[PDB]
């Protein structure tokens, strides 16, 4: 199961 | 823009035995960018309906793909993989050799 | 045994040809288990191994939401990176991400990863500490500053030490028939005359899983590394892998050459010679 947070560069 | 040329291997799923059904694979790896065109050939002509894996990549970020189709080897039929990539000025043809 | 769970992601821009294509795949060890492609007719996380099929609708909905959201974040990131590198809107560019966890027998985290590449080059990587970053260049340092401000490393650490390893443990159990089976290599040596003066000896390893293997040739007990053609390990298409190693052997030397094979499915390393 995946990491769920959206993280922008 | 960096570019890395593909390594190309064309081979069967099992050691070939004339007249027995098998799978013909063309594995392209080590390349960047990811845009690549791969055909499998039978007597020089493109095989239809070849399938391929979903794009993935290695520890060093270089891409790999597997293209594959069912085939029944014979003594006379020639098979090959034809690859185009930005690093190649012309398509590269690697012939299937049952000993590799 | 020791095991890993890794997720791979690639976005590739195609200016004037719609939005960047996003492809992500997940693996346990060398087994693909999920895929998502934004060019699919109805993009969804899809199963690729039998042992993940039992996950229920909530799993697939959640995972699909995560994937769709990552496709969108990647598209924003590709626009940002054009700025960071002072690039035009005209070219195709690539954004890659790999993350996941390695565990030993007891399932505790041994190493975590979360790293990114732009145009095939390292960009930013979470260090082994799971608390600090390695930025490749001054562009990536701008991302580092943002991620330090937002305490992103802490979020990753919590996932990599917790959920990542717990999912891997579940998958290993559900997939114990396959994920916890090593298939040893089937090995043989072939001989291929080149000229009157020499022939190739080729040492084959076929039908093995996982992919990790060592295959070498010695002559009179000395490693032949510089003189060995060693092909990249390659997928057979039936879960298994293949590899070979070849040497050019002068006439009459064949029995001086030995092929050596190590693989997790072999309780002891093998030694083989050409058998005429």
């Amino acid at each position: 199961g995946r990491f769920a947070a959206a993280i922008a560069k | 823009m960096i570019q890395r040329t593909p390594k190309i291997q064309v081979y069967s799923r099992h050691p070939a035995e004339n007249g027995k059904s098998n799978f013909l694979n063309c594995y392209v790896s080590g390349f960047h960018p990811s845009d690549i065109e791969v055909d499998l050939l039978k007597n020089g002509e493109r095989i239809e309906k070849v399938e391929h894996s979903d794009l993935s990549f290695s520890k060093d970020w270089s891409f790999y793909l597997l293209y594959y189709t069912e085939f029944t080897p014979t003594e006379k039929d020639e098979y090959a993989c034809r690859v185009n990539h930005v690093t190649l000025s012309q398509p590269k043809i690697v012939k299937w050799d049952r000993d590799m | 045994g020791s095991h890993s769970m890794r997720y791979f992601h690639t976005s590739v821009s195609r200016p004037g040809r719609g939005e960047p294509r996003f492809i992500t795949v997940g693996y346990v060890d060398d087994t693909l288990f999920v895929r998502f492609d934004s060019d699919a007719a109805s993009p969804r996380e899809e199963p690729r191994a039998p042992w993940i099929e039992q996950e229920g609708p909530e799993y697939w909905d959640r995972e699909t939401q995560i994937c769709k959201a990552k496709a969108q974040t990647d598209r924003e990131d590709l626009r940002t990176l054009l700025r960071y590198y002072n690039q035009s809107e005209a070219g195709s560019h690539t954004l890659q991400n790999m993350y996941g966890c390695d565990v030993g027998p007891d399932g505790r985290l041994l190493r975590g990863y979360h790293q990114h590449a732009y145009d095939g080059k390292d960009y930013i990587a979470l260090n082994e500490d799971l608390s600090s970053w390695t930025a490749a260049d001054t562009a990536a340092q701008i991302t580092q500053r943002k991620w330090e401000a937002a305490r992103v490393a802490e979020q990753l650490r919590a996932y990599l030490e917790g959920e990542c390893v717990e999912w891997l443990r579940r998958y290993l159990e559900n997939g114990k028939e396959t994920l916890q089976r090593a298939d040893p290599p089937k090995t043989h040596v072939t001989h291929h005359p080149i000229s009157d003066h020499e022939a190739t000896l080729r040492c084959w390893a076929l039908g093995f899983y996982p992919a990790e293997i060592t295959l070498t040739w010695q002559r009179d007990g000395e490693d032949q590394t510089q003189d060995t053609e060693l092909v990249e390990t390659r997928p057979a298409g039936d879960r298994t892998f293949q590899k070979w190693a070849a040497v050019v052997v002068p006439s009459g030397e064949e029995q001086r050459y030995t092929c050596h094979v190590q693989h997790e499915g072999l309780p002891k390393p093998l030694t083989l010679r050409w058998e005429p």
